[PDB]
């Protein structure tokens, strides 16, 4: 037996397991995950339609809201499931085809099978609704999507193998995740700030991320400056680079 | 149940993946027609303001200019001489509905706020059926909007010393067309991007081929 | 292999920083002059002011007249630090670029401009070139803005051409100064210590990251 | 051992600040003044007045009307806040724009100037010159604009003679000394004692 | 460390809990000195066309030096601000800087601007009803003559060109509104106790770690 095709079998497995425990006993997490960005639509339209119709007169909120929020959304399970994976099956790493980057990639795998289904359910009632739901340019769109999948995957890995002790942390990185929501293009155009804040804004990748998509996405969308898909790129290198150094030099110690 | 095991891994690929690729290359590279485009960018000022924009803006995707332009250049024959195409072909006898929805979704109009001119694409299969009727859809744009300016005017005349002035109203062009870029003469087509379609729909296949692989896995399992 | 990175990666980069800093380096005395355009019968001006001063044209006349080539490499010590003879056109103005320093300040709406120069007189006599010669391209520019229609243009129309060719030769607007170019005495550059702190940091970054990595490749 | 930081860290520099502010220091007293600058017939004159009181033109002036640099090295006896003899023009303005501190108040446009010097009909005349000099200065850009009153100075409160010494605040200086003296103590002896 | 063992329950009590109210009895009672107030809202108008800017022109000159000169000249408010000897905390001493003299007047003569739509309120306090009175009114005749010489300098330079309106004039108080006694009593007990719960429980915690 070669060493990917156990590979494979013990990624179905942990796919499996972990499919299993992610939704409810009777499935309950997938009306969740449908209900979740109808809740964020519904608060957001209600709450600043009239303020984006008047930032620009071309684009309908709706489909603004959900191009740039269920990246976000996949982007932040990524980040915010893939760190509890190993303390999860802590028994489990005892029977030798079992490693802990074994439960990560499986975890990761399962988020972006779920968000998947999520946007093309949710492209498909938007386009059902009468609004715009063809993106004009799909493979940049695609393009940009795996980096910020990979960026998020890889800053998961990273906090699963900083904070494998000190569980606190992790409940820390969850609250940072609250603010990367309303700074990152999500609910309102980034058009409208006043510019000084702009490149305090700017380090952010996610930002950048989220503008390319929407730029891919519709028709005759404008960027600002400095929204360059290199510097996520290089985010994304630096951060993978860094999260499998520190997995394999601290690999011996994820033991039961 | 038994109908979830009635199936293989090689039969959803050739559900989902082959079978898509086989009749999108027989289409494109076979079965498509070419699309020229011409372009121009327009906006209106006053004589010796974004509003006429907007009259602008509906007027082009508007009825009766799709009906002035049907009785000068006869676009409802034209669009069905590409028999190759079925699909982006305008079948005869259709509905004027129909008809309108098509001549929306081959021109398309643009807007940009910074600046506020009108940019105009007009999809044709011949590349001087085109510019004609880019050139047609702004000469009558010109004389729409001075025509409102005319009857404004006739309406303030026809309401009455003051008439010499109301009929130098009704005759002055008030508000006139300035075109930044004339209707261009294309050379190739440039819309139906056939490698694009192919590696975009390559994607999209590859992706719902593994989501729908992973969960008949995971149903197939839960079943037993 | 645990001492050694440690030898030639920060000891003799900074050993050699403090060489060249405390012996090699030169002076570069700073002028600096305070201004802004004002109309005489405005944002926008002092801003074609803040592009100009940039530019190439204004370096080609410095060039001819205070000849700037020379001196920027007279001092021989620097070998970093001074026009390396017979150089490039664009080197030239990124130097010239990097040597004159310009700030605004638009709640104050003012205009400062550091230049050096490794001669106390040169900066200031720059300095004061600049000044002029800023001046007269605001002057000129009006006048070659009136001169279209000085040169476009029946008694009363000649009256009219009359009363509007003294608009090529009227100062309409004027550069006035708040702070004129001054003489120092001390060179404000360079900044030893700040640079010295700067390689600190940067050496521990490299330093650690390049530990990490052989660390990692190690037990492969 | 513990013994060394717990003396040599956080007495030393108290002892040195006793010695320093106790004898050592030198009086400095402090005159003020309030004004804003107003047509006749207007922020951007008041941030013109603002880049010219610290400028080095109106030093130049200064020092030919009043001689700041023989009277900023009077007091022997304080090392630190003494002009010392033959230094750099440099050190002189920045000596200069630490002794004379203008602020800005925005919400109004008003203008405080302090000026700090050892005596305090000094002090006063200083800050009579200033707002002469300032004064005479925003005129001057005006008569010199319109050459190919304009303007006028409006004194909310004028120069005030001083009776006692403001400043240095020597108990003050002491114990917020004292306090970050011991706050630095805290952190060492803490970092110092987990390290073990 | 010998002498934590030393502050016992009845003592640290004594030392923060009952003391405070002992000296704040035996001085807000038969110790303190009362203060009258005077209040009064004015604001300065736009007359001098043929306006918040001038407001806060008075804010500044109000707090100034030049006009206590004045008014000490015009009233002489050094020799009525010592009169009470039963009080030294509210009270002038003799011979003090000019500093502290403007400190104290600054203290006492307390100035604010509602800044919605910009009234002045100015409250003067003073030993007597009548001289606080008469210090009000007084600020506000040398307001409106300064804020009228405020324009006649340029004027001149280049009639009553700025007015003064009196919403409220200076009115006379008849009881004293400072030093609330009772009120700075009952806080004064809140904090004592809240500092004595809290230095209780750092004590006993220090005496059980050691
Ligand atoms: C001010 C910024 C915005 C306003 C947020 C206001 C905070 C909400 C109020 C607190 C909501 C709340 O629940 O508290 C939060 C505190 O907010 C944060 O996380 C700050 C986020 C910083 C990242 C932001 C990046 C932006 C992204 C841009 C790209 C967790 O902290 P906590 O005090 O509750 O943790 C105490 C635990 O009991 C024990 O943890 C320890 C401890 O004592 O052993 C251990 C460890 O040191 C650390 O976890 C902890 C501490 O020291 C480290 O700050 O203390």
């Amino acid at each position: 037996r070669s060493p990917w095709q156990i590979q494979q079998a013990v990624l179905f497995a942990l796919f499996l397991r972990e499919l299993k425990t992610r939704l409810g006993g009777r499935w309950l997490g997938v009306f969740w995950v449908l209900l979740e960005p109808v809740a964020h639509i519904a608060v957001m339209t209600t709450l600043f339609s009239l303020a984006h119709r008047a930032a620009m007169p071309s684009i309908e909120y709706p489909v603004f809201l959900i191009t740039g929020l269920i990246p976000f959304f996949m982007f932040r399970g990524l980040v915010t499931r893939l760190m509890e994976a190993i303390d999860s099956n802590r028994g489990l790493f005892a029977y030798r085809q079992v490693k802990p980057i074994d439960t990560v990639i499986a975890r990761a795998m399962l988020e972006i099978s779920l968000q998947s289904i999520v946007y093309l359910i949710a492209l498909g009632t938007l386009g059902w609704l009468g609004f715009h739901f063809l993106p004009v340019r799909a493979l940049e769109l695609a393009g940009v999507s795996a980096v910020l999948i990979m960026l998020g995957a890889s800053l998961g890995l990273f906090f699963a193998v900083v904070t494998n002790e000190i569980p606190q942390a992790r409940a820390i990185v969850r609250i940072s995740l609250l603010p990367l929501y309303f700074v990152s293009g999500v609910i309102f155009p980034v058009h409208t700030i006043p510019p000084q804040y702009l490149p305090l804004l700017q380090l952010n990748p996610v930002l950048h991320l989220i503008e390319l998509s929407r730029a891919s996405f519709f028709p005759q969308y404008r960027v600002l400056q400095g929204i360059n898909l290199a510097y996520p790129a290089g985010f994304a290198l630096l951060s993978l680079f860094l999260a499998l150094m520190l997995y394999r030099l601290r690999r011996h110690q994820l033991a039961s | 149940m038994k109908l979830v095991s009635r199936l293989t891994a090689k039969r959803l690929q050739w559900a989902l993946v082959y079978l898509p690729m086989l009749v999108a290359t027989v289409y494109f590279l076979v079965f498509s027609a070419d699309r020229y485009v011409s372009e121009s960018v327009i906006t209106v000022r006053q004589t010796s303001s974004r509003e006429d924009t907007c009259y602008l803006q509906t007027y082009i995707h508007s009825m009766g200019l799709l009906q002035k332009l049907d009785q000068q250049l006869k676009l409802r024959e034209h669009f069905g001489t590409p028999l190759r195409d079925p699909l982006f072909r305008l079948w005869g006898g259709t509905s004027q509905e129909w008809f309108l929805e098509y001549y929306r979704s081959r021109v398309e109009v643009l807007m940009d706020d910074i600046c506020g001119l009108l940019t105009v694409r007009v999809q044709g299969f011949e590349p001087e059926f085109a510019q004609a009727l880019n050139r047609a859809i702004l000469e009558e744009s010109e004389r729409f909007v001075n025509e409102l300016s005319h009857r404004m005017a006739r309406e303030q005349g026809q309401f009455a010393a003051a008439v010499e002035s109301a009929r130098i109203e009704a005759t002055r062009k008030l508000k006139s067309l300035v075109v930044v870029e004339p209707p261009v003469l294309p050379e190739i087509a440039e819309y139906p991007r056939r490698w694009y379609n192919l590696a975009t729909l390559l994607v999209v296949c590859c992706l719902i081929y593994g989501v729908v692989s992973l969960v008949v896995a995971t149903i197939r399992d839960h079943q037993d």
